[PDB]
RNA sequence: GCCCCGGCGAGGCGCAGGCAGCCGUCGAACCGGGGAUGCCCGAAUGGGACCUCCCGCGGCUUGCCGCACUCCCAGUCGGGAGGGGGAACGCGGGGAAUUGAAACAUCUUAGUACCCGCAGGAAAAGAAAGCAAAAGCGAUGCCGUUAGUAGGGGCGACCGAAAGCGGCACAGGGCAAACUGAACCCCGGGCCGAAAGGUUCGGGGGAUGUGGUGUUGUAGGGCCCGCGGAGGAGCCCUGGGGGCGAAGCCGAAGUCCGCUGGAACGCGGCGCCGGAGAGGGUGAAAGCCCCGUAGGCGUAAGCCCCCGAGCUCCUGCGGUGUCCCUGAGUACCGUCGGUCGGAUAUCCGGCGGGAAGCUGGGAGGCAUCGGCUCCCAACCCUAAAUACGUCCCGAGACCGAUAGCGAACUAGUACCGUGAGGGAAAGCUGAAAAGCACCCCGGGAGGGGGGUGAAAAGAGCCUGAAGCCAGGCGGCGAUAGGAGGGUGCG
RNA sequence: CUUGGAUCACGGGGCAGGGAGUUCACCCGAGCGGCGAGGUUAAGGGGGUCAACCCCGAAGCCGCAGGGAAACCGACAGGUCCGCAGCCCGUAGGGCGAGGGACGGGGUGUGAAAGCGCCCGGAGUCGCUCGGGUGAGACCCGAAGCCGGUCGAUCUAGCCCGG
RNA sequence: GUGAUCGGGUAGGCGGGCGUGCCGAUGGGGCGGAAGCCGGGCCGUGAGGUCCGGUGGACCCGUCGGUAUUGCGGAUCCUGCC
């Protein structure tokens, strides 16, 4: 996407009232290594049944397995990830994929495939 | 380059800015009416200063010609022929030929020779106008003027 | 402001003069120690460098990679609402190369922090005293001596 | 309202050296110029080759706290020390066979002062 | 909210964090392009409106078409135009007062505010019956100067140009008449052609002149004569190539080791990229985590260029003349009103008079005579350079919620007035709701204990000041006289 | 404010935030700076790393000659004196002496003319800042009123129609 | 060094300094706790500056030069609260 502006206000607005086809792409993470030297690729958008590892935060160090994105919050869950409230019932924390690693691609779409043989 | 702070800095805190009084800068009265106003012909507010320091401000004196009709000359001094000596002579307004030298009316195009000046060399001028006394200086320097 | 010509003239040429001085280099805050000789002067063959990581080595060799450095470290956040307008990290100044021709050092040097790259034949006050304090670092290159050899100005 | 002073450094350096020298030697002309070379700005001396012409003699040395401009004729030799010079009066002081020269040469040649005149 | 073609590639159901559920991998939502449906009023239009709802006439098979007013072409059928809207900019008309002159009447304010009408994406002007002066220029329009000048004015206050010089941008064509005389235009249907274009039938107009020629100045054109016979510059797309052109795509390099901390974007150490150290996000201050950036690719329909493509509509050069033509209530003169810097010398209009017309006619700052110089009115079209910004991109020594637009928010909203019209207030939990399980008292709102959290920051939510109120502590305190303070000793 | 305020003269319940010599165009002066008998560019043009930067562009304005209503005419780059600073001789004083002051000579208008007025022995222009004057709302608030175009007779005044 | 021959001040004129917001440069600080708020210590004729403790939870100051919607007790001032 084209964005050239040195203005921090046209910055976050196209941020906050971004189309729904560009959000995936803000929602871009990092792969391992042992994924780059096989595909040759460095980052790619987050996908549910992906693996995940948390390189940042109290969980850090947790891997696990993405069940939900939600763009309109720019967030994702992890199996794994949760707390506990007062009651004692169980409820995800949500993550930001700039703090996530994936360590297991989901591929079985033609389109992720063309992905990666598009920028590799 | 000397860059000096303007006075309503200082007088923050002054409670008049220099006017006096608490009713002096208010209007038009305070300056006796707006513009020229009060100058003598219909009434007298400034006349004292008019006759003061602006006479002849007031009235009509003579007439003026037409700019179709005016021309007006061009006038040069023997002391500028003089310290110009090198550069009419590098291009152009002066003919050395067949003697002497030969000084020419035509640097900007002109009428009158004036004599404010001494003259040191001796030329021949050829103008269409030459003066009295820059003719008797011409003529000792050791020139001569042909008219033309 | 309107300024007459002789004048802006008259500056840029004391800035030159400046920029040719030890001491007030040193006092403008870039790191000399290492600098060979002040004024830097260096073939025509610094115009045709098109890469920054061969510009970093031929900085490093004459003795001006410190003060690119410093100029890296002194770059700060600014206090203020200009940090809304944008018009933050406040960034300090490096050394100026003075080029006869642009043959690559532009695209080679542009993006070290601090640097400037300028020709000759548009030569600024503002390029030799930022902030009105005269005595920037500056590397010359011969066809830029033998050019001001002829402008003188 | 407040008259400051010259903004060239290197006239108040001149300043400061003329008074000191006149204090080293003994003499009043140096400390005499330095009060003129401090006069308002609107005020300082402009002195013509006529002038210095009409009032000079072969061989004569002049000083001129300000500055000498080109307008007349320069029939015989002199020295002229100065501030500012126009290239006119270079040339012509030049030829004639004279120099054109600064205060601090003539203070280099000369410490009394003996000769010498001013012309403001 | 329904359909089709493309892009993106997995989730989605507006501001708006809910319950329950549906759509999507046969390619969604979203983005670009194109289609469908589209209640009533409204120019509002078949006819009517004290309530944005009612009442009808023909013709064809409940369903449909048609029927306002004023006009053009036709004419018994039909085919077409206008009407209303639009911030500022634009053309044409009508036209004040406050105020200033230290009162005021001529002047000024001012050809202003406001009113009436007419157009567009630009409008308006525009091709010398001109400017000038012994020399010369060559349509219009805009900038900078000329210049507060010439010049107007109770000669007061005040008002106020042009030519020229320097530049932006450049471009010229057509009628009327003379001379010919239907050799001409349009509609509808039919046959060729890919089309641009060409050929037949029936109607409308045109001898009160359709078509051709012709268009200007020390003259030009026609008729007559001779000689010569480069309208060939342009229209189209069955064709063959190119460039520009949507949504979009690719894009380098650390999440390395220790400490603080709820969390590194920090502090120490050791590295890497760079045509990329612009800017923003992510649990604190990040060139190397993500978007991007420097720099490269990709695009439909449509617009253009080279060629090939077939296709049009009248004619030059020179001579010679007792032949002809060249715009009328017009030029001009007097008078009245208005307007202008326009002064005995600006422009517009009314009234009364009024020409010549190529052996001719006009201008040259009072009128007239002569001389010289420049030009040919009273019919038409015309790009470029210019003005604006109800909009877009992009920026900022601008403001930062009593500021900045009146409106950072369900704002020209709520609300006020019969009405024309007037007009507010109101931003911020936390990294994550983890939005307080459970127990005791209370009719209940709620209080007290316990819990989450790095911190109650507890939605009556960042920080949380003063004035004000209650309580606790300290000092004084029911025989006492000054604007509530100063100096000194307790 | 006032000649005059503790006043039986005006303003004054408390706190917090807002709140009054600005901008243009011309003119008079100064504090600095550049060039200098010349000074200075405007619109605009070209180049660039593209609102910063660099080069060209003197059209015009001021100045170098003034007098006079106009026609028109058209001047001292130093002849004398007194003399501050500073220099020379010295021992108090005396000599030259720029800048400064006073005479003399000249141009022009007016006049038969003499004499009088303005002028002539080379310094101005271009910028930044500041003080001020004049005009524009012109440091901030306050009128009664004058003019223009639209709205209203559900109040009240009058008239008609039907009750 | 001199001042027996300086030391009150309305209108007014002149000189130097304190403080507030933004820019171009330079030098620094900050989750081992920035700005702001409360109570106190020291310097300063003074406008005001700086430190200690507490509260708070992310930005801020100095010197040089420039710029400005640049300083309040009052307007029968405006808004909000008491």
């Amino acid at each position: 996407m084209k964005l050239d502006m040195k203005q921090p206000r046209k910055q976050r607005k196209f941020l906050y009232n971004a189309p729904l086809h560009l959000r995936g792409k803000i929602m871009s993470a990092p792969l391992s290594k042992e994924l780059r030297e096989k595909y040759g690729v460095r980052n790619l958008p987050i996908r549910v049944g992906d693996k995940v590892k948390v390189m940042r935060g109290d969980f850090k160090g947790v891997e696990g397995k993405v069940v939900e994105v939600d763009l309109r919050r720019y967030r994702i869950h992890v199996e794994g990830v949760t707390h506990k409230k007062t009651d004692g019932t169980e409820v995800f924390y949500p993550l930001h994929p700039s703090n996530v690693m994936i360590v297991e691609l989901n591929l079985e779409d033609e389109k992720r495939e063309k992905i990666i043989e598009r920028r590799a | 380059m000397i860059r000096r702070r303007k006075k309503v800095r200082k007088l923050r805190g002054s409670h008049t800015h220099g006017w006096g009084c608490k009713k002096k800068h208010r209007g038009g009265g305070s300056k006796g009416g707006r513009g020229m106003a009060g100058t003598g012909k219909r009434k007298d507010q400034k006349w004292t200063w008019t006759i003061k320091y602006a006479p002849d401000r007031l009235g009509k004196r003579g007439f003026h010609r037409p700019k179709a009709v005016q021309y007006i000359p061009k006038v040069i001094n023997l002391n500028d022929i003089d310290e110009n000596f090198e550069l009419f002579k590098d291009a152009g307004i002066i003919y050395e030929e067949d003697g002497k030298l030969v000084f020419d009316a035509t640097a900007l195009g002109v009428d009158k020779i004036l004599g404010t000046g001494k003259l040191t060399r001796a030329l021949v001028v050829k103008a269409y106008y030459v003066t009295p006394k820059a003719e008797e200086k011409i003529k000792a320097a050791g020139g001569e003027v042909l008219l033309a | 402001e309107d300024i007459n010509k002789k004048e802006r003239r008259l500056a840029i040429m004391s800035a030159i003069a400046a920029t040719a001085n030890y001491d007030l280099v040193r006092a403008r805050g870039h790191v000399v120690d290492n600098v060979v000789q002040i004024p830097l002067v260096v073939t025509d063959d610094l115009q045709k460098v098109f890469k920054t990581a061969q510009t970093r080595e031929i900085f490093k060799k004459l003795g001006v990679w410190d003060d690119i450095e410093r100029a890296k470290k002194n770059t700060k956040i600014r206090a203020g609402k200009g940090k809304m307008r944008g018009r933050r990290y406040k960034k300090a100044k490096g050394p100026l190369i003075v080029v006869a021709k642009n043959e690559g050092i532009v695209q080679g040097a542009r993006n070290h922090p601090g640097v400037d790259v300028v020709t000759v034949d548009n030569l600024g006050v503002e390029y030799l005293a930022p902030g009105t304090h005269p005595g920037r670092l500056t590397i010359w290159t011969k066809g830029a001596i033998e050019r001001l050899r002829e402008i003188y100005g | 309202v407040k008259r400051t002073g010259p903004t060239d450094i290197n006239l108040r350096r001149l300043i400061r050296t003329l008074r000191k020298k006149s204090n080293e030697e003994g003499v009043k002309i140096w400390k005499d110029i330095a009060w003129r070379l401090e006069r308002p700005r609107r005020q300082r001396a402009e002195v013509n080759i006529s002038k210095i012409n009409r009032y000079t003699k072969e061989g004569d040395v002049v000083i001129v706290p300000g500055s000498v401009l080109g307008a007349g004729r320069l029939e015989h030799k002199v020295v002229v020390a100065a501030w500012k010079f126009s290239e006119a009066a270079r040339r012509k002081i030049i030829e004639a066979g004279g120099e054109a020269i600064s205060i601090e040469e003539l203070m280099e040649r000369n410490p009394k002062g003996s000769g010498v005149i001013i012309m403001e």
